[PDB]
C-alpha cells in the first residue's frame, strides 16, 4: 500500500506484522491511603527504640514529598493557580498541580479519618470515606508481623522480636528510597506508574488494584505501557500514611494509523553480505510516514500500546526510501555470523542464498543465487517446500510481480552506525569539505 | 447527587434520525466519569450502547457502531444520543446512566425515555 | 462479546427463606455486578465489584464468584424482592448484561 | 545573565530552574564484615547436606574475589606498588590497590576476631576490633532463621527445614551472583556503590550503614547520587565473610558554578511545530559554558549532585545559541501530539498559542498569535489572568522587554535526531560533496 | 601486533588487557516443571476464596502464553512447517518453532504425569517422566505455605491465614507479570534467560539449575553471558503448569580471536587536554579489526564471553587509526577533573604530566613534559620509582623505541560526540556545503 | 543552624543516685553526641552515636533518644561526675553544641 | 595516639588578624580525617567553627565563614585557624580536635589556647 | 586438570556387609559420577551426578559427597559387586576419573 | 535405545595414522548429545579423549591436543576418533560413549577397540 513493500523486501526489510495504534486517555480516578508504618500494639512489648528510629528515619523521608505537594496546595484557590507563587514550571507540572488541588477536595475526607487509618491492624482493610465511599488502607509490613512476629512473641527471645522487626523495616526503607527517596523531586505528577507507588506496600501493586476494584480487558497492557499511573496528593508525618490517587484510564485506538513492522534480513550487494538501516516500526497515521519510539511502548501481537504519542519527525531521504526509492536507503556491511539471513512472510520466504543454504526438499536442487540478486524469493511456483539449514518450510505463493527475482534494483550507499564511527565520519567529511571550499 | 433526565420523540417513523438528549443536574458532564446509553427492549433484555467520556471520546456496541453517535454539549450540561436511522427493532426504553470508579458500575439511571418505531 | 446466561430464567421463594440467583459468563470476568429492576423504575445497582453493597441495598443481599461463575443470595427474602435481578459485566466491551431473572414471592 | 535567555526563550527554551552543582569528595572509612554464611548451629539437626553444597557453591563465587584481591596485596609493599608484576592498570585500579593497602593495615586486626565471626548467631554483632574500636558482623539469612526455622523445628518436619533452608540459600545467592559473581572483573575498586554490596546482606543497606553509625543532612543525596561506596578490602574462604571498607564522602559545593535547566516549548515557524534541540542543562562555571551528563547524576530541586565530574566539551555553534545567536539553533519538527506547549517562568506564560488555546479569564477574549511569532509571550500587562485549556493561571510580570511579542528573531536549521536519521544525514551529505568535489 | 600500539598510546590509548574471544554454542536440552499454583491442602479451611481468584488472574497471565504456542505446535507436522499458517516469522521464530516441535515430543510423557505434577506438595519434587528419566517439579510459594502458613493454623486466626496466602499469591504475580506478562508477544523464542524463567519460581534460578544436575567451570560466565536460556514449550491451564526446556551451551573458543581492550588516557596538544575517541574494545579475528558491542557480552578478566557474535564494522578511518595513522584519530576536549591522566602497561606508565605531578622518588626531581608532547613514557631507565600524586609505582622497561618521548605524531581532527552536538554539526557542515554548492 | 537545649542548666544529684540529663533539639537529628567538661580541661566525649561509650568512659554512663528528644543516663553519680555536660550534634551544619548541664554533687 | 597541641598569641588587639597553630603529632594531617576548630566563649558555651579535611577542603560556621580561613602545613603536620579580623566577642579559649569515622565525632581535643581582644 | 584420587586401590568386602568406596579431588567439583567395569565388558554408570541410581543400577548402592570428598556407598554388598568402581568428573576440562577402586569379595 | 559400535584396525605401526569408527544405531549423530572417546590402558587407568557434538564442534583432552581429531560422516550416521600418530604407550582399548543432558554422564559405551602399537 503506502510503503513499496516490494522493493522494500529487495534489500532486507521483509513486510512483518502490521499492528494497530493505541494510547491511553480519559482516566478515572480512585483514591486508596498507603500507611507506611506498622502496626505493632500485638508485638508492643518488644519493640523497644525501632519504630522511634524507624519514625525519624521515614519523616526525613516523607516530609521533602509533603513540602512539594504543599507548594501546589497553597497557590492554588477557588480553580486558579498562582503562577506568581510557584515562579517555574511546565505545562505538565501545572497540570498535575489542577489534579493535585481537585484531589484535596476527597483527601479532606480521608483525613476525618485520621484515628481509623492510625488503629488498621491488617494489611489491607475497609474503612468508610463518605456513607456511599469505601477507602482501602494498606499497610506496610502488617502482614510480616501479623504472621511472623506475633506468632513467636514467646518462641523466640523478647530481643530477637526487636531485631527481626528493625531488619524488616530497614529492608522496607531500603527498597522504599528507590522510589520515594530524592529521586522524587516531582511528586505533584500524574505520570508516575502504580508499580512505582506500591514500593510503599511492598511492591504489591496486584492486591493495590484489586483492592481498588479494578479489572478489565486492556488491564495487563495498561499495567506493562505504562499507562496506570498514580499522585500522592496527600502527606500526614504525624500518622505516617499517604494518600495516592491512582488513574485507570482507557485504551484509544488512533483512527486510520497502524505501526509497521520490518523484518530486516541481510542481502548480497558487491560480493557482500548486508544490512538495511532503516526504522523497523514505521508509524503511519493517514498517509503521513513518521517515526515511532517503540522503545517506549508496549508491543504486543496486535498492537503498539504508548501512554502517550511518541510519533517522532522523518527525513525525506527515509520517507523516499520507504516508499520506493532504494537508492536512497543507507545499508551497513555485515561482519557477524549472526544476523537474520531470512524470513517469512505472507508464507513466502525471502533469503539471502549466499549466506544460508537454500534447498529444494521437492527436487533436492540447490537453490541458486546470482552475485546480482540481493535477495531470493522462495514461493511454491518454484519450490513448494523447502530447506534452509535443518528447516523445512512448507511455503505458499508470492501475490506481487511474478517476475520478483528477475529485476534488480538500485542499492543505497553504505553507512557506519557505531557512536565511534559516526563522530569519525563527520570529521572526514568536514576536512573533504574545507579542500573543496 | 446527580439527576440524570433524558427526553426526546416517544414517536419516530423508520427511516428517521432520533436523537435523545440526557440532561444532568448536579455534576458538571465535562468535569468527570463517562456517560453512558442502555436500552432496554420490550422483552426486558438490557443492552449498553456505549458512552461519551469527560474528554469526549466515544466507546460504542459494536453491534451499532456505524449507526450510533453520541455528542455533548456543555453550555446546557448535556449529552445526547443520535441513531443516524431507526428501525422498527429499536423500540425500547432508553436510558442515560453514569459510570465511574467507586464502583466501576453505573450507579444513577434516569427514568427511562420509551421510544416508538 | 462476553454472554450472560442466568438460568432459571423465573425463580421463587417464600418469605423468610434464602434464594440464591445465579449468573454464568461464556468468559471470565474478574467482577460481577448486580442491578435490581422493580416494575415501572429504571435498573438500579444492587452488588457491585462482585460482593460489595451499593448505597441503598438491604443487609439481606450478598454475593460472590469468579471467573465464570457468579451468585447473587438474598437471605430473607421479604416482598420488596420482587424484581429483576440482572447480571452484568463490564470486564470488556461491550459492557452486557444478562437477560435477568424474576424473583417471585410466594403467597398463599 | 550569561545565557541570553531572553532569546532563548523565543525559541521554546524557557529558562527554568537553576541548581548549583556539587561533588562528593574527602571520604572517611570504615570497616564493616558481611558473613556471606549463616550460623546453622540452632537448627543444625536438619541441615542435612546443604551447608556443604551452600559452601563449595559460595567459594566459587568469592574464590577470583579474593585472588584478584591478593594480586594487589602481594604487589604493594612498605608505599610502593609493583608496577611490573601488576603489569596492566588505569589509574583508577592504581588508586583503589593503594587504598586496598592502606585498608589492610585494619583487616589485620578484624582477621584475629575470626573465630569471633564463626560464632556470631545474629544478624547484627558488635566484636571489638581493639579496645577503642568496634567492627560490626553482619550475618546473610541469619534472621531468617532465627525467626522462621528455629521456632518451627518441632512443627514440621525435620525434612522440611531442611528444604526450607536449601531455597533460603539458593534465593540468596541467586541475587548475590548479579553484583559478586563474573560481573565483578574489578573488586579493587572504591567506586561500587553500598547498595550494590548490601546484597551480600540480602540489599538491607539501610541497615548496614546504621550499624555504622553514619546519619547526615545530606545522607540520601549521597545515597542516590551513588557517592557512598566500598571496597572488598579482604576475602575469607573458610568462614566465608568479607570486610567491606565503607567511604563516606562529604558534598563539596562547587563555586562559581551552577547548572541551568531550560524547559523546552514547542513553537512556531513556518506554519508548523518545532521544539529546539538543545541541552537541557547546561553546567556553568565561572563564565564557561558546557555540557553536563546529568544522567549520571542526582537531580533535586536545588542541585544536581554528581559523584565525579561530568561536565563535557560544546561545540562553538551550540554555546552561540546559548549566548543569543539564534540562527546558530537547531529545530526538530513536532509530529506528536504530546509535546510542552507552554512553560510558566518568573510567573510570565511561554506559549505556543496556535497549537494550544489561549484565552484571558478577565476578559473571555483570545489570545492571537501571528504567523510571525515564535512564542506569545503572556503576562499581567497584557491579561492578568489566563486560561490554557483547563488551566486557570495568575500571571505575574515580565522583567525583560516590553516589546518582547513585537520583535521577531532568526530561526536555526532543521534536524533529525533519529538515530536512523542521524546515518541517512551523512551519507546524503556526502554525495553532494562528492559532486561539489 | 596487528594494532599499531606504540603510536595508539601516543594519544592516550595505552594498551590493556588482551582478551580471548568466546561464544555460547552446541546446547544439551532438559525440561522442568514450573507449577504456578501452590499446593494449599494444609490450609485449606483457611484459603476461602483466594485460590479461585489466584487461578482466574493466572489464567489471563497463562492463556495469551498458550495460544502463541499451539500457533506453532498446530502448524508443525511429521518436520515441515506451515509457512502458509504461519504467514509471518523471523528465522529465529522460525528456529524456535523446531525445537518447539521436537520438545513436544518429551512434553507428551510429561503431561501423563499430570495428576501426580497437581498433587506435589513440596517446592522440588522428583517425578519419574519414563523409567529411565526423571522430570523435577518446582513449585511456586510451596515452602512459603509449607513453612509459614501450615505451622501457624491455630496460632492465628483463620481470616488471618487467608490474607497472608492471598498477598503471598498476589506479591508473586505481580513479579510474575514484568516477565510473563503482555512483554512476552514471542514465548516460541529459545534466547529467554533462564533467570527470567526463574520467576514463575521466585526468581530462584540456582535452586532450578542444580535440580536439573547442571554445575561446569564455565557455569557461572555463561550465567552472566546470557547464555543458558528456556523456552516455553508447554502451558496447562487447567493444572497451572508450564514446562520449560532449559538450554545448557558449551563456550567455543573463537580461534585466531581476541578483544584488545585500550586505555584511553588524556592528554596535551595545543595547550589543552584531550581524550582520544576510539573504541576502547577492538575485535580482532584473523588480521581483520572490527568492532565488538561488549555491551552485550560478560567481560572477565580473561575472556569476552558474548551469547552471540557482536562483531560490527568498522570505517576505514578508524582502521586506519588504529593501524598508525594517528591524524586520522578523533580527539574530544576535555573540560571535565575527573579523567583517567595516566596508564600502567607492560610495568611501564603512560602519563599527562601536565595535567598531573609526575616527582621521581629515586631523586626527588620533577618529570618535565614540553609543549610539544602529548603523554611521557616514564619508565626504569630514566625514573625507576615514580610518584604521581600520592601513588608511588615500581617500573618496568619499555621494549619499544628508546627515543619514544623524542619522536611527536601528527594528531587528529577535533570532534564532539554530545548527541546535540552530533545534531549541530550535521546542520553546520550542510550550509558549509550549500556555499561551496 | 540546629539549636540544642538542655533545660534545666544545672542539676544536682546525690552519690550512689541516679540522675537523668537532657537534650532537645530544635530540628530531628539521627544521633546526638555527648561531652564531658571537667574544670581546667578540654571536652571530652563521653557518648557517642547516641547509646555508645567512648575509649575510657565508666559503665555509669548510658544514654538513649531519638528525633528531637535525648538523654544521658548517670547510674550510681559519683564525685567525679562533677561536670558540665553537653549536647552535640553533627548531622548537619554547622555542627552545634548546647549551652550544657551542670551536674552537682550533693554533699552534707 | 594523637596529641593535639595548639598554641598562638595570647593577647591580639581588635582589628588585628589571629593566628593559631595546632600542631599534631602521632598522625599525619595529610592521610586522614577531618581537623576541626572549636570555641568557648567565657559564658562556657561551644561553638565549631570549621576544619580542613585530609585533601585541604574546607568546612566553616556560617556565622563567621567570611572572616575565617582554615588551612595546613604538611611539612610540620600543622593546621591553622586564621581570622581575618578580630572583634572582642572573639576572646575565648580556642581548641583544635580531631574527627573522624570511628565515632562519627571529635574525640581527641587540644588543651585549648586562651585568646583575649 | 582436576586429578581425582581414590585410596586404597584395593578393598574387600564380606557378602551382607555395607562398605564405603571414596574418592578425592585436587580441586572442587560439584557432581561426581562413578562408573562400574566387570571384567571383560566397558565401564557402566552407577550413579550420577553424587547420589542418583542409573538406569538398571541395583537399590544397594547410593552416595554422597561435595567439593573435594566424594563416597560411594555399597549397602548388603553381593558376589556381582566384584567390580573396579571409577569416581569420574566433568566439571572442568579435561573430563577426568580416577584410577578405580577394585572390590573384593570375601570367600572362606 | 542407543547401540555404539566400535571399530578399527587392531593392529597399526609406530608413526601410523590410526582411525576407529564408531557406528551408532538407534539415534541420529546430528540431532543431539555429544559424542566421546574415551580409552583404556592396560593398567586400567581411563582417560578422556574428546568428542564431537551434534553440530561438528570438537573438545578435545589438551594433553592430546594436536594429535588428536574427531570427525563425523552423517549419511552413515558414524563418527571418528583419528589419531595422526600413534606412540607405543597409545596401546590401550578404544571406547565410544554417548554424553546428554539426562545424567550430565556418559551413559552408552560401546564395547571397545583393543589397539595395539
Ligand atoms: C501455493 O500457495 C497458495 C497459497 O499461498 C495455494 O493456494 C491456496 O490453496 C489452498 C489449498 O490448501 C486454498 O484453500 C486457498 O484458497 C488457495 N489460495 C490462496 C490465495 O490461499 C496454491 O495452491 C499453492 N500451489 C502449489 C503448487 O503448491
Ligand atoms: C503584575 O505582576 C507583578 C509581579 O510580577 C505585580 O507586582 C507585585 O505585586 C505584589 C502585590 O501582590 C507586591 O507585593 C510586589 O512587591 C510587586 N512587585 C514585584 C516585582 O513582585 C503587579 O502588581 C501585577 N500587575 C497587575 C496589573 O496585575
Amino acid at each position: 500500500g503506502i510503503l513499496h513493500y516490494e522493493k522494500l523486501s529487495k534489500i532486507g526489510l521483509v513486510k512483518g506484522i502490521t499492528r494497530k495504534y493505541k494510547i491511553k486517555s480519559n482516566p478515572l480516578t480512585k483514591d486508596i491511603v498507603i500507611k507506611m508504618i506498622p502496626n505493632v500494639s500485638n508485638v508492643s512489648k518488644c519493640t523497644g527504640t525501632v519504630m522511634e528510629n524507624y519514625k525519624s528515619r521515614l519523616t526525613g523521608i516523607l516530609s521533602p514529598i509533603k513540602g512539594a505537594i504543599e507548594l501546589y496546595n497553597n497557590n492554588t484557590h477557588d480553580v486558579v493557580m498562582a503562577g506568581i507563587a510557584i515562579g517555574i514550571a511546565t505545562a505538565a507540572q501545572i497540570t498535575a498541580g489542577v489534579a493535585l488541588y481537585e484531589a484535596m477536595k476527597n483527601a479532606d475526607n480521608i483525613n476525618k479519618l485520621k484515628s481509623s487509618i492510625e488503629s488498621t491492624n491488617e494489611a489491607v482493610v475497609k474503612l468508610q470515606e463518605t456513607a456511599e465511599k469505601t477507602v482501602y488502607v494498606l499497610t506496610a509490613l502488617q502482614d510480616y508481623i501479623n504472621t511472623n512476629l506475633v506468632p513467636t512473641i514467646d518462641q523466640i527471645s523478647c530481643k530477637q522480636t526487636e531485631l527481626a522487626l528493625d531488619l524488616a523495616l530497614s529492608k522496607y526503607l531500603s527498597d522504599l528510597l528507590f522510589v520515594f527517596g530524592p529521586n522524587l523531586q516531582d511528586p505533584v505528577s500524574n505520570s508516575m506508574t502504580i508499580q512505582a507507588i506500591s514500593q510503599a506496600f511492598g511492591g504489591n501493586y496486584e492486591t493495590l488494584l484489586r483492592t481498588l476494584g479494578y479489572a478489565t480487558e486492556d488491564f495487563d497492557d495498561l499495567l506493562e505501557s505504562d499507562s496506570i499511573a498514580g499522585q500522592i496528593v496527600y502527606v500526614d508525618l504525624s500518622s505516617y500514611y499517604i494518600i495516592v490517587r491512582v488513574y485507570f484510564p482507557i485504551l484509544t485506538e488512533i483512527q486510520q494509523a497502524y505501526v509497521q513492522e520490518l523484518l530486516p534480513v541481510s542481502f548480497n550487494n558487491d560480493n557482500s553480505e548486508w544490512i538495511s538501516i532503516v526504522p523497523n516500526f514505521v508509524l503511519i497515521r493517514n498517509t503521513l510516514i513518521s517515526n515511532i519510539e517503540v522503545k517506549y511502548c508496549l508491543i504486543t501481537k496486535k498492537s503498539v500500546i504508548c501512554n502517550q504519542d511518541y510519533a517522532t519527525p522523518m527525513t525525506a531521504s527515509v520517507r523516499e526510501c520507504l516508499t520506493g526509492s532504494t537508492d536512497k536507503c543507507p545499508r551497513e556491511l555485515v561482519v557477524s555470523s549472526h544476523v537474520p539471513r531470512f524470513a517469512l512472510s505472507g508464507g513466502v520466504l525471502f533469503a539471502n542464498c549466499i549466506s544460508v543454504t537454500c534447498q529444494c526438499q521437492t527436487t533436492g536442487r540447490a537453490i541458486s543465487q546470482s552475485g546480482e540478486q540481493t535477495l531470493l524469493m522462495i514461493d511454491n511456483t518454484t519450490c513448494t517446500t523447502v530447506v534452509l539449514g535443518n528447516i523445512i518450510i512448507s511455503l505458499g505463493k508470492y501475490l506481487g510481480s511474478i517476475n520478483y527475482n528477475s529485476e534488480s534494483i538500485a542499492v543505497g550507499p553504505p553507512v557506519y552506525t557505531d557512536k565511534v564511527d559516526i563522530s569519525s565520519q563527520i570529521s572526514s567529511m568536514n576536512q573533504s569539505l574545507q579542500q573543496s571550499k | 447527587d446527580v439527576q440524570l433526565q433524558e427526553s426526546g420523540p416517544g414517536l419516530v417513523k423508520p427511516s428517521q434520525s432520533l436523537s435523545l438528549t440526557c440532561s444532568v443536574t448536579g455534576y458538571s458532564i465535562t468535569s468527570d466519569y463517562y456517560w453512558n446509553w442502555i436500552r432496554q427492549f420490550p422483552g426486558n433484555k438490557l443492552e449498553w450502547m456505549g458512552y461519551v467520556t469527560y474528554d469526549g471520546s466515544n466507546n460504542y456496541n459494536p453491534s451499532l457502531k456505524n449507526r450510533i453517535s453520541i455528542t455533548r454539549d456543555s453550555s446546557k450540561n448535556q449529552f445526547f444520543l443520535k441513531l443516524n436511522s431507526v428501525i422498527s427493532e429499536d423500540t425500547a426504553t432508553y436510558y442515560c446512566a453514569r459510570f465511574g470508579s467507586s464502583y466501576w458500575a453505573m450507579d444513577y439511571w434516569g427514568q427511562g425515555t420509551s421510544l416508538t418505531v | 462479546q462476553i454472554v450472560l446466561t442466568q438460568s432459571p430464567a423465573i425463580m421463587s421463594a417464600s418469605l423468610g427463606e434464602a434464594i440464591t440467583l445465579t449468573c454464568s459468563a461464556s468468559s471470565s470476568v474478574s467482577y460481577m455486578h448486580w442491578y435490581q429492576q422493580k416494575s415501572g423504575t429504571s435498573p438500579k445497582l444492587l452488588i457491585y465489584s462482585t460482593s460489595n453493597l451499593a448505597s441503598g441495598v438491604p443487609s439481606r443481599f450478598s454475593g460472590s464468584g469468579s471467573g465464570t461463575f457468579y451468585s447473587l443470595t438474598i437471605s430473607s427474602v421479604e416482598a420488596e424482592d420482587a424484581a429483576d435481578y440482572y447480571c452484568h459485566q463490564w470486564y470488556s466491551y461491550p459492557w452486557t448484561f444478562g437477560g435477568g431473572t424474576k424473583l417471585e414471592i410466594k403467597r398463599a
